[PDB]
């Protein structure tokens, strides 16, 4: 069986499916819900300083206007590096996405003025106790900022604070806030989230009993569909994911109670059975003990199986006949639609063969198939009993009738009402047997067999309670799944030895056992959970990859954020993911929308992102050389400089574009006949103070680098911060003179400060309350088991 | 040339789709393709007329955006805009004149305006949009 | 008045963009817009006719929103709706003919029936959309 191992594991090697079995579960149960990130801070991106600011040729004003600068500058060297850092932000800003937001958890005080005033947040308060006293102010401001009080309104739950921010950080902070997703809360709607089934069915007690504040919020559990059809090509993955949704079953199939002793049973069993006469191959048939545990595995087995949408085999025994009779059973029941062919081929043809059709006397020729229709069925156009041919085109024909679409899009591939607990299949399934009785070979076998079989037909009083129970069981718990289930062929098996089956059916009495109410909940609670963290990575996986295409980041892009996906998911282990399948799941995600939210923020970086870059302290965007003396520009601020606010006249060279795809001189031949170019891109920085430098014409230096060392990351350039004053270098305006630089920058000037514009009102809503888990203000409860009922209505489990 | 077609729809389906009180969400797609717009212009200069009785009105571009951000428009929202709007439409009108008077034996297919020969520049191409009319 | 607009354009671009087959993002926008609406109408109650051989129909609201989880909308979707428009269009109709017969020399340029005056208040200018009729 060694040569078997290593083949069967080469396969577990393209399955993300955790080790251990149990290992699954944990992971589920744990999948935390998503903490709300309610918030504090306004959030910004930029306070406003003083700053020194000399007039034209002028010293310190003695004036200090106010200018808006940037906390946490930190910006990389090269127009690539700067699209990079954005998209930072851009995962950021949405792990910091506030859910909702209130006011009052931000009050201060407005220190000054009439009215106790309470103003917005901490940098609100500051500026307004700062601008106060700068006796530069007209005095239209000291009066706004006094008189102008809070809104306060007890009914209804509004709050209007005055505020200050700022035009990119109002933009923020704004949407926050006409995005609070978060939808009021009824008893009504606890109601609702309740299965549009379970509450009809009788067996179980609904009931309210805590009220609701109109204070009352949740955050939508947001349960869109697949999105992504995996059904159809990443079997690997599907493997993991139902083995996961099977396990998640097991835990819940309630274990049964009230069996036969096991002993009892198997001791009329062997006065019934006629064990040892003659037949060579004995004790095989008996291994089907541990039948107190075979039966409750051989249960939940069966149900998990079915719900999370697996497939699997048969530890067939081939010998033991009646481990083979009980096979009917299943195929009367469990649709074989989900039963990998093969293993179902054995299961019929070992009946077909070693049963009706010789005891029964028909082909004595006893068969052959091959691998399109199937034994059990063909069987039929070629059998004269009736009973005997009925069986067969409903087990070939009882398909799983996968078609469903309920309480709201749960495609839960369901089970015919017949089956259900109209039951009769098995009285037919009985009636057909008991009229198996004859001819053909050796005694100690028709003996044997049909012997058997009345086992089976007596029991089949109880029997029927089986169906019921399934039927209700599976046709309940199902009820509470939300991922839809598409029937596929899983990769991987499940084991069921016809031994436990066997036992459960002969040995069940009038035990009545179903779902705990805690129990179904918990249930729902995690795929719940699950899904909310499927969809919502999904959404922000998009947003990422797709921001990743306009940043122009033609870098990462494939695995980089696929694996991080997987791994919030839990669910599986990556690495073991062959590469064909990483990538075709990029090629599905990136043809999807964008959540409204995530969506709606890019689109907001992205028209101010222009802004921040030369907004910033260090670095401009790129420099000019025009080799032609030219005339020192004067800005308030920097004093005397040589800035350029506008290129036009020169070519333009996409450093990104050089560096990236190396150099072909053209720079290297304009450089030398000494040409008019330009640089463009985010680049490093120099400020200097030497008059004298810019007579030596230092600026016309740096450049001739870059040649030698086929790079240009060491391309600092140079500005002449040039004030009439923090200069000892100023044997300049003493005489008679006008500055000769012979190149400048592209930093745009700082934007001034205009009090009136930053200044904006505050609609926050007023006084919430956040409810997560919801349903624990269920009150429910439960009749006695012995009294349940199914869509019949007659009751589930009748017999007395 | 197509570029001009734009420049209007963009006005139409914006004094139309922007009044006090409709709910953003509804030109989330549209607002975008408008500050697009006010972008590329900025930062250049026409000139219209100076042929017969036709004014020759100059014109210059520097304009502020708008916040994206809000769940429904407040009327103060739109005057804000409106003031921007009036001066693209005087404008366009201005624009369409001058180039519907000049013919050209030679290309009468083609731009012959300062004004136009201008836009069908490649640096404006960012505009194009929703050629349905 | 602008409101009374939309309540159509609401319905035409949606007993026309509403049908049995589309990808639901196809009308995401529209929904929203849509949902919206009926939001800010229930509760409050309609008077129309009552003037010559015009009937007095009394018209009320309480209906339930729209689908948000759906991927391609399958027919149950549509009659669940349509069911809906419909009586928003008979609605309509009677608003519509009610303020199309009242007639005003003072001011007559304004609205008249109780049922219009009633829209042009502030807590409906919610709505008013697409202007491009």
């Amino acid at each position: 069986e060694h040569q078997k191992e290593v083949q069967y594991e080469i396969l577990q090697k393209t399955i993300p499916t955790f080790e251990p079995k149990e290992s699954i579960l944990k992971k589920l149960e744990d999948i935390k819900p998503e903490q709300v990130k309610k918030q504090t801070k306004l959030f910004r991106i930029f306070e406003p300083r003083q700053l020194p600011v000399y007039r034209a040729n002028g010293e310190k004003e003695l004036r200090n206007r106010w200018y808006w600068k940037l906390k946490r500058d930190t910006l990389p060297d090269g127009d690539y590096d700067v699209r990079e850092y954005f998209l930072n932000l851009y995962d950021q800003v949405l792990t910091e996405m506030p859910d909702y937001l209130l006011l009052k958890d931000m009050a201060v005080e407005n220190k000054n003025s009439r009215d106790a005033g309470k103003v917005v947040d901490s940098e609100t308060a500051a500026i307004c106790d700062a601008i106060f006293q700068d006796e530069e102010t007209e005095g239209v401001v000291r009066r706004f900022i006094a008189e102008m009080r809070q809104r306060v309104q007890a009914d209804r739950n509004v709050v209007n604070y005055p505020s200050i921010l700022h035009p990119i950080d109002h933009a923020f902070n704004e949407y926050f806030l006409q995005h609070q997703l978060v939808e009021p809360l009824n008893n009504d709607i606890i109601f609702n989230y309740i299965p549009e089934r379970i509450r009809n069915d009788v067996n179980y007690i609904l009931n309210m009993d805590r009220n609701l504040p109109s204070t009352a919020r949740y955050i939508r559990p947001n349960l869109l569909q697949d999105r992504l059809n995996l059904h159809d090509n990443f079997e690997s993955l599907w493997d993991t994911i139902t083995t996961s949704n099977y396990i998640l079953a097991r835990s819940v199939v309630p274990d049964l109670k009230e069996l036969v002793s096991t002993e009892a049973q198997i001791q009329k069993m062997s006065q019934d059975l006629q064990l040892e006469a003659l037949t060579i191959q004995s004790e095989t048939q008996f291994l089907t003990g541990i039948n107190s545990q075979a039966a409750n595995d051989c249960f939940k087995t069966l149900i998990a199986a079915m719900l999370s949408q697996r497939t699997m085999s048969l530890d067939f025994v081939t010998t033991n006949y009646m481990s083979l009779i009980s096979g009917m059973w299943l195929l009367t029941v469990v649709p074989n639609d989900m039963f990998i062919r093969e293993s179902l081929v054995a299961c019929q043809l070992a009946i077909i063969n070693t049963i009706i059709y010789p005891a029964f006397g028909m082909q004595r020729m006893h068969y052959r198939n091959g691998d399109p229709q199937t034994p059990f069925q063909i069987a039929e156009q070629q059998i004269q009993n009736f009973q005997v041919a009925n069986w067969l085109h409903f087990v070939n024909n009882n398909q799983f009738r996968q078609v469903v679409i309920d309480g709201v899009l749960n495609q839960v591939l369901n089970d015919n009402i017949r089956n259900g607990h109209v039951v009769n299949q098995l009285m037919e399934a009985l009636m057909q047997l008991s009229r198996q009785q004859f001819p053909t070979m050796p005694v100690d076998y028709k003996r044997s067999i049909q012997r058997g079989i009345l086992l089976l037909s007596n029991r089949l009083g109880q029997l029927v309670d089986l169906t019921r129970l399934l039927a209700y069981n599976y046709e309940t718990l199902m009820a509470c799944i939300t991922m839809n289930m598409q029937h596929v062929q899983t990769l991987t098996t499940e084991k069921l030895q016809l031994t436990s089956v066997t036992s459960l059916c002969m040995l069940i009495g009038n035990a009545t056992v179903i779902p705990s109410p805690q129990t179904l909940f918990h249930y729902y609670n995690v795929n719940v959970n699950f899904h909310s963290n499927y969809n919502e990575r999904i959404n922000d996986a998009v947003a990422i990859i797709t921001a990743a295409n306009r940043l122009n980041l033609y870098q990462k892009k494939m695995k980089s954020i696929v694996e991080d996906f997987l791994k919030r998911l839990q669910i599986f282990d990556i690495s073991r993911v062959p590469d064909d399948q990483m990538y075709r799941l990029r090629d599905r995600l990136r043809l999807l929308p964008v959540e409204i939210r995530r969506l709606d923020i890019f689109n907001l970086i992205l028209m101010n992102m222009e802004q921040i870059e030369r907004a910033s302290d260090k670095i401009a965007q790129g420099v000019i050389i025009a080799y032609r003396d030219m005339q020192l520009e004067r800005d308030e601020m920097y004093g005397y400089v040589n800035i350029a606010r506008n290129l036009d006249g020169f070519q333009q060279i996409n450093l990104e574009e050089l560096m990236r795809t190396g150099d072909y001189a053209q720079i290297t031949n304009m450089l030398l006949n000494n040409q008019p170019v330009a640089l463009v891109g985010a680049l490093p920085f120099i400020t200097d103070s030497s008059v004298i430098s810019l007579v030596a014409k230092l600026d016309a230096t740096v450049f001739a680098q870059i040649v030698k060392l086929r790079k240009v990351d060491t391309l600092k350039p140079i500005l002449y911060k040039i004030n009439s004053d923090s200069n000892d270098f100023y044997l300049v305006a003493n005489y008679d003179w006008v500055p000769t630089s012979t190149t400048k920058v592209y930093k745009q000037i700082p934007q001034q400060f205009d009090f009136r514009a930053s200044m904006h009102m505050l609609t926050s809503n007023l006084t919430f309350t956040v409810y997560s888990d919801l349903l624990a203000f269920v009150s429910a409860d439960t009749v006695e088991p012995i009294n349940a009922v199914a869509f019949d209505n007659m009751r589930i489990m009748n017999e007395l | 040339m197509d570029v001009l077609y734009s420049l209007s729809k963009t006005l139409k389906d914006a004094r139309d789709k922007i009044v006090e009180g409709t709910l953003y969400s509804n030109v989330s797609d549209l607002i975008q393709q408008f500050n697009q717009m006010i972008i590329t212009m900025n930062g250049n200069e026409f000139q219209t007329g100076g042929i017969g009785n036709l004014p020759i009105r100059n014109w210059n571009f520097d304009f502020g955006l708008l916040g994206t951000t809000l769940l429904n428009l407040d009327a103060n929202y739109v005057e804000t805009a409106r003031n921007t709007i009036d001066y693209f439409v005087d404008f366009v009108d201005n624009v369409c004149m001058d180039e519907m008077v000049r013919e050209s034996q030679r290309n009468g297919i083609a731009p012959q305006s300062d004004s136009l020969r201008k836009l069908s520049g490649i640096k404006f191409k960012r505009i194009n949009f929703d050629n349905s009319s």
